[PDB]
RNA sequence: ACGGGAUAAGUGCUGAAAGCAUCUAAGCAUGAAGCCCCCCUCAAGAUGAGAUUUCCCAACUUCGGUUAUAAGAUCCCUCAA
RNA sequence: UUUGGCACCUCGAUGUCGGCUCAUCGCAUCCUGGGGCUGUAGUCGGUCCCAAGGGUUGGGCUGUUCGCCCAUUAAAGCGGUACGCGAGCUGGGUUCAGAACGUCGUGAGACAGUUCGGUCCCUAUCCGUCGUGGGCGUAGGAAAUUUGAGAGGAGCUGUCC
RNA sequence: UUAAGUGGAAAAGGAUGUGGCGUUGCCCAGACAACUAGGAUGUUGGCUUAGAAGCAGCCAUCAUUUAAAGAGUGCGUAAU
């Protein structure tokens, strides 16, 4: 449930650490994103070397929020921290590297590349 | 008016059956029914419907041509009927016949179907050329602009379904 | 066409073909009978009327509403029926297809049915402009002095008055509303009990008309 | 359709008629059909 | 995001006046989230007084009217969906 | 919908700008365009009909109606409605007593040029404006079981496969 | 003798309005008829202008065929 002004941890390795969320993509109106959204955001605290830099305005797919999805089966998963990863606008990642688990319904957004390089998909 | 002073107007070999506002004419392909007016007046001399107009008013001068023509139309298509024919023009447009119906194939996700009506009589000549045969000219008229509205004549390559003698210009662009 | 009457009785869930979660209400539709047609040529317009929960048979000097008064006792003994709770008519059935006299069975609906569900809604008293409409508060500090009240209710000395349907508070609570499109999930007739897709309006125990739905 | 208060021939061929009582000019090309309003 | 009617701008067909042509004057078609018909309350307060089960009779009694006596309601009492 | 006139009430008082909350008389319309015609290839442009049927965003920046960028969205009027709405709310603006700077003034002081500080009342009645009851009715006694005229009210929009 | 709800709201241009006389001037060799039957020609002759032979724009703007027709009324036209 990431709205306007979050923090995001970020979860690949494109230089990026901290992500603030500018816009949730969508409707006119829409306040609230979740798992396997993609927002607009800009990044506030960036890794030494890296791709991305401090003060760029990038969009990235969300993986793991703190309270996460219902499931069709009436199962639910959470996870402990909110994170995303920066994507290419082809739904391809910018980094190389994803660090951490993911939610299964990634793939329904076609984002297999970030499910491919997962530790494993949850 | 000359056209209602051409009130001659002949059966060949039809019946004229007046019956007051209200006409009936039967030919070959008889069944026309029509109730034509009040402030003219009618009658058949042997072989010969002559209409009169009454008052000179400038709306007994409309009524009289307007009449005339009516009742010169209506033994006329029953004696012959009349046939518009169209044509189609373009690249896979092909139509034909689905028992009475039509069926139009003019690049849509669909055909299109045309279902006859009474007294109408369509025929595929090339799988190309149309022509409709009835008895009554309102409803050639109608009938066959209804299956050149689907799809009209194009600017361009001229692609549609257009009449047989129809200018269409030919813009370059 | 096929309606029927219940109570309903609360709400579980249930697990579909391939595991898929539905949560259900559960209907309780026991003995439902045909009270009455009503025809064209002597009322005006064709329907049924159907009674649902039997209550007990008059009794001299008897005070509640568990007891038939005369005129209940002399309506359901036109039918060989015990006079029954709740009683409504239902203009969608053909009435050619129904006696007088006959028990409306929960196996009407099969499984699979479209129907759409009324019931009086549940009932909440008193309530403010926040609640009862969807309005927004005031600020909560700031200095502010208004909280949960409405704003203004018109404009000024062009209408000097304010207009009908203004959205004030008052009473919230029990209409009758009809949820469309639900579904039946399964009937169970040794129970005599439907499972409705969803959940209904009105309270636990309170009467709910089931109909095939139209659209 | 030019939609003007000041409808007028154009080539000579245009011709002025009213229709459900407006005033309409048809010509042949499409570019010179005007109504008065 | 009903699907029916009637329609706007427009497209037509037939068709004269205006002895031709022309969507129009008479006719006939078509034509839009707009206009009118399948959710909800009142709904004889529609002070003009809509439609579908029981009960009804005095002892007199200008059967008015009095006690009555009659049909179902209430007061009161235990409550809550 | 900035000026002219006033003076045509109000010096026995008609509360001033923004903002919030709530609309809506209700109209030359941004979106959908719903449709359509062309000095309309789709994409545009332009016009017509239709519409206020329905929709018509969150932030950074001010002193205020003025503006300006960021990021979205199918899209971001018209104001009479007392520049709609303070006996519904705020008091940032302006302006009351303090104080200071520039400037003008011999001076007391002024400007409106800046600047920091600064009290906004009311139990709702003849009345007019949402919800919920008692009775004048009531025409067989009376009582338990349903009209559908409309007084009617609810308008509900749209994007990607 | 009228026909906007003018009644019960004037306006600049644009079309066809009740007609109407004061008109004025057009034809049984047949009034506007429409009908459709003739469409020209040495002759673009000339400067011939992107040729253009109704049409860069200046005519040089002459006999016709026929009861009748233009160095072609004109529709046009890259020209036909």
């Amino acid at each position: 449930m990431i709205q306007q002004e979050t923090r995001l941890k970020v979860a690949d390795n494109s230089g990026a650490r901290e992500v603030l969320t500018i816009k949730v993509l969508g409707g006119s109106g829409r306040k609230t994103a979740n798992i396997g959204d993609v927002i607009v955001c800009t990044v506030k605290n960036a890794t030494p070397g890296g791709v991305v830099k401090k003060g760029d305005v990038v969009k990235a797919v969300i993986v793991r929020t703190k309270s996460g999805v219902r499931r069709n089966d009436g199962s639910y998963i959470k996870f402990d921290e909110n994170a995303c990863v920066i994507i290419r606008d082809d739904k391809g990642p910018r980094g190389t590297r994803i660090f951490g688990p993911v939610a299964r319904e990634l793939r329904e957004g076609n984002f297999m590349k970030i499910v491919s390089l997962a530790p494993e998909v949850l | 008016s000359r056209v209602g002073k051409k009130i001659i107007d002949i059966p060949s070999d039809v019946t004229v059956t007046f019956d007051g506002n209200h006409v009936t004419v039967k030919g070959p392909k008889g069944e026309l029914s029509r109730t034509l007016n009040e402030r003219m007046t009618f009658k058949q001399e042997e072989n010969t419907i002559e209409v009169v107009r009454p008052s000179d008013s400038k709306e007994d001068r409309t009524n009289h041509g307007t009449t005339r023509a009516l009742l010169n139309n209506m033994v006329q298509g029953v004696s012959q009927g009349y046939v518009k024919v169209l044509e189609l023009v373009g690249v896979g447009y092909r139509a034909q016949m689905q028992g009475k119906d039509l069926i139009l194939n003019v690049g849509y996700s669909h055909p299109v179907e045309i279902k006859a009506e009474e007294n109408i009589t369509f025929s595929v000549e090339k799988n190309t050329v149309v022509k409709v045969e009835g008895i009554s000219k309102e409803q050639v008229g109608a009938l066959a602009s209804n299956i050149r509205s689907v799809r009209p004549p194009e600017p361009y390559k001229g692609k549609g379904i257009r009449y047989q003698g129809e200018y269409v210009r030919r813009k370059e662009g | 066409t096929k309606g029927i009457l219940g109570r309903k009785i609360g709400m579980t869930q249930v697990f579909g073909e391939n595991g898929e979660l539905i949560p259900v209400t559960v209907v309780e539709a026991k003995e439902n009978v045909v009270l009455q047609k009503k025809t064209v040529e002597v009322d005006g317009y064709n329907a049924i009327q159907v009674g649902f929960e039997d209550k007990k048979a008059y009794k001299k000097d008897a005070k509640s509403n568990k007891y038939a008064n005369k005129p209940a006792e002399g309506h359901a003994k036109k039918a060989d029926a015990a006079p029954k709770r709740f009683i409504r008519e239902f203009r969608n059935v053909d009435v050619d297809a129904y006696e007088v006299g006959q028990e409306v069975s929960v196996d009407t609906f099969v499984a699979g049915d479209v129907i759409d569900v009324t019931g009086v809604s549940k009932g909440k008293g008193f309530q403010g402009a926040i609640k009862r409409h969807g309005q927004s508060r005031g600020p909560m500090s700031h200095g502010s002095h208004f909280h949960r009240a409405p704003g203004s209710v018109g404009m000024a000395s062009d209408a000097s008055r304010v207009f009908k349907g203004q959205k004030m508070p008052g009473r919230m609570g029990g209409n009758t509303v009809t949820v469309q499109n639900l579904e039946v999930v399964q009937v169970d007739t040794e129970n005599k009990v439907i499972l409705v897709k969803g959940n209904v309006p009105g309270p636990k125990k309170g009467l709910v008309e089931i109909r095939t739905s139209i659209k | 359709m030019k939609v003007r208060p000041s409808v007028k021939p154009i080539c000579e061929k245009c011709k002025v008629i009213k229709r459900k009582g407006k005033v309409m000019v048809i010509c042949e090309n499409p570019k010179h059909k005007q109504r008065q309003g």
